[PDB]
């Protein structure tokens, strides 16, 4: 298996691969989240250099993880699908063992844990 | 043993399932619901080896719910039944097979038709107007051959079902503590509380 | 050890870009142009063969257009060898779905899985990405006629009309100009060919330098037919639209 | 009895119940065997060759399962050919060790009663016997197979060390003659193989001769 | 406990003059209990027909498997699979599961589109091919079918006459078997047309 | 320029590591020669023992691969022995699996395919050796097949290998132009060895003692190497004519 | 320079720089002293602290009832190697009912350290060890270096300014070797030896660390008020 | 252990795959080989560049049988070709004949070979194959066909083509001579003419290697009895058979 | 260039510079020798006394393989130990399968192939030792010397280390003056002398002598160390010759 340590420290104490990943997020379309008294609203930007699009079938920017939780993102589109899939699986697994749907904090903690694991695992970015 | 029945009528599918859970010479529970909702318009009843039944039902339930979230779309009863059959078909040649028999009652929203599938633990699928697993069939099939009509209403189907339960209560050796009845139609799944 | 010779294919640049994905897209931009146009009653796939030789066997050839199943087809842009690896995977995935659910695979599901495979080669494994861009053209009973595109990054998007490969900038402008929503298949056929005829690097567009296909509901009553055009059928449709 | 030797075989497999023996003498060593192979009471092959070459001047007598002994002998021949390419001619002891290793390590799955016999120039004639368990036993002479039970008495009384070639051939002929006469699993022709400094000589003896001894 | 006779069922195939026929019963049971009278055992992939008797779950599984394999075949080969080739594919696939086999008795039937020659073939559960000019039989009433076919069959029958012979063979065999019957289907296959007929038989 | 360190293509379509493996061949500074007779195949090689402390009997570049096959190597002894051990194993396995002795040309192909793998796979380096296989094959008769680090192999009427290979090659070429045949028309192997030594003396221009040469002979059903006294006897016969 | 990237590379003069850089980590480590007579063997170690608010880094580790070592360099690497020694001592007891010889202990450490200097990916151990013990052939003192080299000695010292203590022991060789049947006098000689490596700092109660093993003495470590006797 | 688990072939900033381009440069250096398709057959041919006159050129076969109805020839690196032929023969059995009980059609075997060459372009710790193949073959439903396969794994069907040293000139020569009404004997004649241009030294049956895919050969089958089995369509022309056609040239 | 940075890489000469660099490590090490005699072999080695604190006689460098083979080496001592550990596994599996103890030529190739294997990949380093070894088998006495490249030959006499040229010169004289052969007891005495003469190339630190031997008559074909009276007798002989 490909083992190379791609994410590593530099003399000044930075992990450049993690910081360059943040630049990819800075390139991505804008996403905003605002929570009110009895609701939360997720807003998302869609760049208008793409005409002749089919909005029926084009992947939506906001994704349902379970019937009560949603996930939006900014950055690489292909990467986001992998996190969403893992999160959806974990959401069903939680209902199966705990007999109760995930909390928003738990689902976040899981997704954040996956992201972290890719910062100190060999062979991955 | 356990009693699970199914009757497809004009506009709905009706599933009846026994409430008794027996271990040894003791009826441990008399209010057990031997079914899981796989999707808003698909219901699966089950019966067989202890432990295996619920473990299998919930495993399927989780997989169908995962599909629904991923595609934001409900799988047809035919598609769900085929998925369930394949899982049982894999299972039978495993180290330890699931000894579970199921009935899948669903309402296909695209076709606007009710559908009833009977699948045994070997992975043997059949679509039927009426179905049953275990020793129940030895009484209910011949009874339904006589009394069943294809164009019946949901109310006529419930009276036809009452006729089955009465016969089973009369001639079955074991006390199965009545049945929980559920109806699947265009408006989804609901339970008949007084039976 | 071996560290010395590792290119590190799956890393970020300081600007937050994937080197190998960007360079794979640069490769694809030199490939023969492929166009997809979606109409209300069907889909058109048109593609330009890469500088044809007169002694090339044209009728028994397949370079650009491939069949994934009875309802779905793809137009290729990039390395053909790479595309065939992905095509056979896609063909198998479609048959796995049919075996499991006794229903033809929904177009998006097939596209997503094929795009997820490409994504994997950019995040792990230390291998180079697939130098291929697809245009997916297919039909299902949920969304009807659909056009998608995927590229080496593993990102996919849906389209009404789209081009991949060479001169996409010029091609997309022309499509954006003449396309409209209430369009028919026969009109879309004419748009596809006219667009290629103007964006082509060749002197004149001829039958022997093209691949063409349609996905209509033109079969008898509520069923979809895939037509991969023969050489003579392309020759006829080229005269009928007044290009030659 | 002999049954638990034959009770070992897999159902329906060819049986190599046998009258095999190897005898050292002044000039070297002689291997001897019958030619009968059975499937129950049917003789599958009446002209079998149970004396088999694993090296130029290292041979073995096979008994038990035909399949198992053949598979083993083929592997041993392979090992000794590879040994010769690297280290030169192997000793008879070395050959017996390779046989033992296969028989012992696979003692549960195998039924192979093998006698190993060879000629060195330093060590002269040597005989090693390897029974079912996978143990090794170096002896002046050895007998084995279903028919050997009937000639323990005869062979012990008649064997002498430093016999001549003609005497040893007579000793083997008379012995196997009796083993064949009494054992139903043994019969056919009496094959022999002579191992000396002179080379390798094959001998055969037919019923009409040995029966009326 | 005997996989091949839990569900029950029968398939038979015959050749005629420039045609083939394949027929099956409709019963699916659980030992003594009859469960379904709509369970067809004949499938087709292009112009090649496959009938399968034995354990019902494996009948279903193998149909889905050969649909899978013939679809990929068509995409790669750019043509429909022929009966002779398909027969080999069935044999390979069954023997792949030599020491954990599908409990089935499949039967291939069809006409080669190139040569026009009528073709039939049968298999055991581990994939031993049984080729035949005249007829192939399979299922819980195989003995009965062998008896009916051997006596009723004659070579070079016309499609209309062949229909009567195969139908009478299946019906009278099924009525002497407890686990077979409950309806029947007969396929008559010509070079470029295929007729499917449902037979009236006793429902006990 | 890391394309010169591992086995990948250079801009001009070359594999430099393979080319440098060829130069390692002549590191020992030994010349070899192989010829075919009617019933036999003879291979000869120079033997150079510079150090006085060496046991000359252990200094050898000829190997007995199987009973029938012999192999002479041009190149460093560690790689030579590496190749010899593998060839011995492959020949033994072939006999066990397929029930007959591995032919000389089949073994050559097998070792050549192994050599090819080292030219394509990066982690394995090529062996810096040229393997010359000789036998009297039961189907094809007297045979000479030679393998190099590139994975190339071919049969030979006769051949030579080493630093002064070209001089030996043309010497043999001129003989076969004259004789008009593919082999040495000679009954006994003894005189085929005498031919081989004589033509090496003419080509190289040096005289040989019994300890300056190493000889291998292949006949039907056995390959063997000659002792110092066997060669001395052979050198006497050349001098007396 | 160009030949110090990894352990798998030789320099043009035949040196392994990654092994030499591991050796350098030992020189930076705090001083520790080892010495033995015929009856007993003694380890003396100067412990080091981060600051006045911190504890003093423990230098001595027990391996068995009859064996143990002191460390100098990377402490986690000493923990790995000492753990390996504990298992090997223990394997010898469970399988052979036999106390592991101090010489074999050294051989096992050598071979473990060596494998890390010939393979790609791994690294050499960054610690030096002084192993003492009493077995069937009397008292023993070993010196382990992460190059693989293990050496049996009467006395030695490793760490920063270890040359001072090593010179003292070289002078005192004839005296301390004959301190038989007297633990306290052998320790005194070790405490005086380590004192030749001190600069500005002196031996205090929570600074000094002593260990001993012998004929009728199991391997025991002395810290805190228990070493106040020897100041 | 093999620590090279990463790609040795990668995209350069310009979008080139360097190792594939360099492999094609190796093919350019290689000796000329060609293929021509007729109405009733296919011909493939090449020059036998001998390394030494002492070497027996008969033992080195540049034209190889893959199946009874499919043959192959190359230009580029000979050792790479040899192992591809070994792998190509085996894959014809494992992934087809052992499944369908019959030999694969030309296009599919070609597809399997291309897959092997594509993997050497992407897999870890390997370089691409330094060869271009020409594969001629026949099968019942597709008839006669001729394919080229490149180091990238790309393959194209041809009416006629040439690869290697003098391919540019050879392809021009074939464009003038090729028509859709060519008989097999005419295609062999044109092949020899085309090849004479690229060959410099001796030009005879001993220096030229040439094989055909034509009619079935019952005599080359080795047995009789089964009517359906009619023999291999692949036949390698002998040294004598070539020289006969060089007289009436 | 850069051809010397990685192992298993050919230079344009056709050389593996990493192996040549390992030879430099061997040349840096202490002197060790081997002497073949009438019916056996003798091994000897130079042990540099770094300090008074080194326990005499208790840092043994010569190693035994099986019961009949002796091994000594110069260079990186741990690399030599690793090689001997492999040798013992090779000798163990040979005796396990073939019953007879491993022959010396057979044993020599087992080491040779193992050392050669470490010149095939860049993921491993070549061995930093030249190993002199041998013993007595069925075919008589054998002496071998194995180098970092994997190259080995049979020897009448062998030497390696910092004083190899001095030892080689002294060995060449013994071969010339004793064509019929040298006895086992004589070879022990000569071995001592040659180490003392070879110590002139390493004369800063004084040294400790260590000798071992295998002989069909003297040691019954088994490997033994030279100790006590026989060792002191050999030292006295060497002391008398330098003066
Ligand atoms: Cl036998
Ligand atoms: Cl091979
Ligand atoms: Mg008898
Ligand atoms: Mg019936
Ligand atoms: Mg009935
Ligand atoms: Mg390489």
């Amino acid at each position: 298996g490909y083992d190379r340590a791609l994410s590593i420290f530099s003399p000044d104490g930075h992990i450049f691969q993690v910081e360059y990943a943040l630049e990819a997020v800075k390139r991505g379309t804008c996403a905003v989240g605002v929570k009110g008294k009895n609701c939360v609203v997720l807003g998302c930007e869609r760049r208008s250099t793409l005409k002749l699009q089919d909005t029926r079938i084009t992947p939506s920017k906001v994704s349902k993880i379970d019937s009560h939780v949603v996930l939006s993102f900014s950055g690489l589109n292909a990467d986001s699908r992998i996190l969403i899939e893992k999160a959806r699986v974990e959401a069903q697994s939680h209902r199966l063992t705990l007999e109760d749907p995930v909390t928003v904090e738990y689902l976040t903690r899981y997704v954040a844990g996956v992201q972290q694991r890719y910062t100190q695992s060999g062979g991955v970015r | 043993m356990d009693i699970i029945l199914g009757i497809r009528v004009q506009d709905s599918v009706i599933l009846a399932s026994s409430k008794a859970v027996t271990r040894g010479i003791s009826v441990l529970k008399d209010s057990d619901d031997k079914t899981r909702q796989l999707s808003p318009h698909t219901l699966m009843s089950f019966a067989g080896e202890a432990g295996d039944t619920v473990q299998f039902a919930e495993y399927i339930q989780a997989n169908i719910q995962l599909y629904s979230i991923r595609e934001d779309y409900e799988l047809s009863p035919q598609a769900v039944s085929s998925f369930v059959r394949q899982e049982l078909a894999k299972s039978i040649r495993s180290r330890r097979p699931y000894q579970v028999n199921v009935l899948i009652g669903g309402y296909d929203k695209k076709k606007n038709k009710p559908e009833l599938y009977q699948i045994d633990y070997l992975g043997t699928k059949v679509e039927l107007p009426y179905g049953a697993h275990g020793y129940s069939g030895f009484y209910t099939f011949s009874l339904l051959d006589h009394h069943y009509r294809p164009d019946m209403t949901t109310e006529e189907g419930l009276d036809l079902l009452k006729l089955c339960v009465q016969e089973l209560e009369k001639r079955m050796p074991m006390d199965f503590k009545g049945v929980i009845v559920k109806i699947v139609d265009k408006d989804g799944i609901r339970q008949v509380d007084d039976f | 050890g071996s560290r010395r010779y590792d290119s590190r294919t799956t890393i970020f640049s300081p600007e937050g870009r994937l080197y190998q994905v960007e360079y794979a897209l640069e490769s694809i931009s030199h490939a023969g142009t492929a166009i997809g146009i979606m109409a209300s009653d069907g889909i058109v796939l048109a593609a330009e063969r890469k500088v044809t030789s007169t002694l090339l066997e044209q009728d028994t050839s397949t370079e650009k257009l491939y069949k994934l199943n009875d309802k779905i087809a793809v137009a290729v842009a990039g390395l053909t060898a790479d595309a065939e690896i992905l095509i056979n995977t896609a063909r198998i995935h479609a048959q796995n779905y049919l075996k499991t659910y006794n229903e033809d695979i929904p177009v998006e599901i097939l596209v997503r899985r094929l795009s997820d495979i490409k994504q994997g080669y950019t995040q792990h494994g230390g291998l180079r990405p697939f130098g291929v861009s697809f245009i997916y053209a297919g039909y299902d009973d949920r969304y009807g006629y659909q056009l998608y595109t995927s590229n080496p990054s593993g990102n996919y998007t849906g389209w009404k009309a789209i081009s991949v490969g060479a001169n996409t900038s010029a091609a997309q402008t022309l499509l954006q100009m003449d396309y409209k929503d209430d369009m028919k298949v026969d009109d879309a056929i004419e748009l596809a060919l006219k667009t290629l005829s103007k964006t082509t690097d060749s002197s004149a567009l001829t039958y022997d330098r093209l691949e063409f296909a349609t996905i209509r509901k033109g079969a008898n009553d509520g069923e979809v037919y895939q037509k991969i055009f023969k050489p003579q059928e392309i020759k006829d449709i080229l005269v009928k639209t007044g290009i030659t | 009895g002999i049954q638990v030797d034959i009770n070992r075989l897999k159902k329906g497999e060819v049986s190599l119940g046998a009258s095999i023996m190897a005898v050292t003498f002044k000039d070297g060593v002689i291997l001897g065997a019958d030619s009968r192979t059975t499937t129950g009471a049917y003789i599958a092959n009446r002209v079998t060759d149970k004396l088999t070459r694993v090296h130029d001047k290292i041979w073995c007598c096979r008994s038990g399962s035909a399949a198992d002994t053949q598979a083993i002998a083929d592997i041993v021949q392979y090992h000794l050919e590879l040994y010769t390419s690297q280290y030169g001619t192997p000793s008879t002891e070395t050959a017996a060790s390779v046989f033992k290793e296969l028989c012992y390590e696979n003692k549960d799955n195998l039924t192979a009663g093998i006698i190993v016999a060879g000629y060195d120039d330093k060590n002269k004639g040597e005989v090693y016997t390897i029974p079912l368990g996978g143990s090794v036993h170096k002896l002046p002479y050895a007998i084995a197979g279903s028919g050997s039970t009937f000639i323990y008495g005869y062979c012990d009384k008649n064997f002498r060390e430093n016999m001549s070639k003609e005497e040893t051939v007579d000793f083997i002929k008379h012995s196997l003659s009796q083993a064949i006469k009494w054992d139903g699993s043994s019969g056919g022709v009496i094959r022999m193989v002579v191992l000396t400094a002179a080379g390798v000589e094959r001998l055969i003896f037919y019923p009409d001769e040995y029966e009326q001894l | 406990s005997d996989p091949s006779s839990i569900n029950g069922g029968i398939v038979v195939a015959m050749t005629g003059k420039d045609c083939v026929a394949i027929a099956c019963d409709l019963r699916l049971g659980s030992q003594s209990l009859g469960v379904s009278n709509k369970f067809e055992k004949i499938f087709h992939y292009g112009h090649v027909f496959l009938g399968i008797t034995g354990l019902a779950t494996d009948v279903t599984t193998l149909n889905e498997m050969f649909r899978y394999k013939t679809n990929l075949y068509k995409l790669k080969e750019e043509r429909a699979i022929e009966p002779e080739t398909f027969t080999q594919l069935v044999s390979s696939s069954l023997y792949e599961r030599r020491f954990g086999p599908y409990f089935v008795g499949p039967v291939v039937a069809g006409i080669n589109s190139k040569s026009g020659k009528p073709f039939i073939a049968g298999f055991d559960l581990i994939g031993c091919i049984d080729e035949a000019k005249d007829f192939i039989v399979s299922g819980t009433a195989s003995d009965q079918l062998f008896g009916m076919c051997e006596s009723l069959y004659e070579p070079n029958l016309e499609p209309e006459d062949l229909f009567e012979t195969i139908s009478q063979a299946l019906l009278n065999a099924a009525d002497r078997d407890a686990l077979s019957g409950w309806g029947a289907v007969v396929y008559i296959i010509k070079k470029d047309e295929v007729v499917k007929r449902y037979l009236k038989m006793r429902q006990d | 320029g890391y394309d010169r360190h591992i086995t990948i293509f250079s801009p001009e379509g070359r594999l430099y590591q393979v080319e440098y493996a060829f130069k390692a061949t002549n590191q020992t500074n030994i010349n070899s020669l192989a010829v075919r007779g009617k019933d036999c195949t003879v291979v000869i090689s120079q033997k150079k023992v510079p150090d006085k402390l060496l046991d000359p009997t252990t200094v050898s570049y000829i190997f007995c691969i199987s009973r029938t096959i012999g192999m002479v190597v041009n190149g460093p002894i560690p790689d030579a022995r590496n190749a010899a051990l593998r060839a011995k194993a492959e020949a033994a396995e072939f006999r066990y699996k397929y029930g007959y002795d591995m032919p000389c040309d089949v073994l050559a192909k097998r070792m050549a395919n192994l050599s090819q793998i080292y030219t394509q796979r990066a982690y394995m380096r090529p062996l810096g050796v040229i393997l010359t296989f000789v036998s009297v094959d039961e189907e094809l008769g007297p045979s000479i097949y030679k393998t190099d680090p590139a994975g190339y192999y071919v049969g030979y009427k006769a051949t030579a290998t080493g630093p002064k290979q070209q001089e030996i090659t043309t010497n043999l070429e001129n003989h076969f132009k004259k004789s008009k045949i593919d082999h040495i028309n000679e009954e006994s192997w003894e005189k085929v060895v005498e031919f081989a030594i004589t033509h090496m003396i003419d080509a190289l221009g040096t005289e040989f003692s019994k300890n300056d040469l190493e000889v291998g002979v292949a006949t039907k059903d056995k390959f063997f190497t000659l002792s110092a006294e066997n060669i001395e006897e052979r050198l006497v016969a050349i001098a007396e004519q | 320079n160009n030949y110090d990237g990894d352990t798998v590379t030789f320099s043009p003069t035949g040196r392994l720089f990654q092994v030499e850089y591991a050796l350098e980590a030992i020189k930076q480590g705090s001083v520790t002293v080892g010495l033995r007579s015929n009856t007993h063997a003694v380890l003396v170690a100067l412990k080091r602290n981060a600051d006045e608010l911190s504890s003093y880094q423990k230098k001595i580790i027990k391996c068995d009832e009859h064996m143990g070592l002191s460390l100098a360099g990377l402490a986690p690497d000493a923990r790995v190697l000492s753990n390996y020694l504990r298992q090997q001592c223990n394997y010898s007891s469970l399988v052979f009912n036999r106390k592991l010889a101090v010489e074999r202990a050294g051989h096992l450490l050598c071979d473990k350290a060596q494998k890390n200097t010939q393979s790609y990916g791994g690294r050499p151990y960054g610690v030096g060890l002084l192993i003492i013990g009493y077995d069937k052939s009397g008292a023993h003192l070993l010196e382990f270096q992460p190059s693989g080299n293990v050496t049996e000695l009467y006395g030695t010292a490793i760490g920063a300014r270890s040359q001072g203590a090593k010179t003292y022991l070289e002078r005192t060789l004839d005296t301390f070797i004959k301190i038989d049947g007297n633990p306290d006098e052998l320790i005194k000689a070790g405490v005086e030896a380590i004192s030749q490596s001190l600069r500005d700092e002196s031996l205090t109660v929570d600074n000094l660390s002593i260990a001993i093993v012998g004929k009728d003495t199991p391997f025991t470590i002395y810290d805190g008020e228990a070493v106040a006797k020897y100041i | 252990t093999d620590r090279y688990s990463f790609s040795l072939t990668t995209f350069s900033p310009s979008g080139k795959l360097g190792q594939i381009d360099y492999a094609l440069t190796a093919v350019k250096q290689g000796v000329t080989s060609l293929g021509i398709k007729a109405t009733n057959g296919v011909v493939i041919a090449t020059e036998k560049k001998s390394s030494s006159p002492l070497a027996m050129s008969e033992t080195l076969s540049k034209v190889s049988l893959l199946t009874p109805d499919i043959g192959a020839v190359y230009s580029g690196m000979g050792p790479d070709y040899r192992v591809l032929v070994d792998k190509s023969r085996k894959v014809a059995h494992t992934s087809y004949k052992r499944i369908y009980g019959e030999y694969p059609p030309t296009k599919l075997l070609v597809s399997e070979v291309a897959k092997i060459m594509q993997e050497a372009t992407q897999s870890g710790g390997v370089r691409p194959f330094g060869v271009s193949l020409l594969i001629a073959g026949h099968d019942e439903f597709n008839g006669f066909s001729l394919y080229q396969v490149d180091p990238s794994g790309s393959y194209f069907p041809w009416k006629a083509t040439a690869i290697g040293k003098g391919s540019v000139a050879a392809k021009t020569f074939l464009e003038k001579r090729w028509n859709d009404e060519l008989e097999l004997e005419d295609a062999i004649h044109i092949a020899l003419l085309t090849l004479k241009e690229s060959v410099e030294g001796e030009f005879n049956g001993d220096t030229i290697e040439l094989a055909i895919i034509g009619d079935e050969n019952p005599d080359l089958l080795g047995y009789t009895g089964i009517p359906t089995d009619k023999g291999p369509r692949f036949r390698k022309l002998t040294s004598q058979e070539i020289n006969d056609r060089l007289e009436a040239l | 260039t850069g051809y010397d940075l990685s192992n298993s890489v050919f230079s344009p000469d056709g050389r593996n510079f990493q192996v040549e660099y390992a030879v430099k490590a061997v040349e840096n090490g202490t002197t060790s020798i081997g002497i073949k005699c009438n019916d056996g072999v003798v091994f000897a080695v130079e042990k540099l006394i770094t300090s008074k604190l080194l326990v005499p006689q208790k840092n043994v460098k010569i190693q035994v393989v099986d019961r009949h083979i002796g091994c000594v080496y110069s260079g990186l001592i741990p690399d030599g130990r690793h090689l001997v550990n492999r040798g013992r596994e090779e000798a163990a599996s040979f005796k396990k399968l073939y019953k007879t103890p491993i022959p010396i030529p057979a044993f020599a190739d087992r080491l040779g192939q193992y050392v050669q294997a470490h010149t095939l990949y860049n993921s491993v380093r070549p061995f930093g030792v030249s190993t002199i070894f041998g013993g007595v088998d069925k075919n008589g006495a054998h002496l071998y010397m194995l180098e970092p490249s994997g190259s080995y030959w049979g020897y009448k006499g062998a030497a390696t280390g910092k004083g190899r040229q001095s030892a080689k010169a002294e060995l060449e004289k013994l071969v010339d003056h004793h064509p019929e052969g040298l006895s086992a007891r004589e070879a022990v005495k000569q071995a001592a002398k040659i180490i003392y003469l070879a110590h002139e190339d390493n004369k800063e630190k004084d040294f400790e002598l260590e000798i071992s031997w295998c002989s069909l008559s003297e040691t019954n074909g088994l490997h033994k160390f030279v100790k006590g009276d026989l060792l002191q007798e050999a030292i006295d002989f060497a002391q008398k010759e330098i003066n």
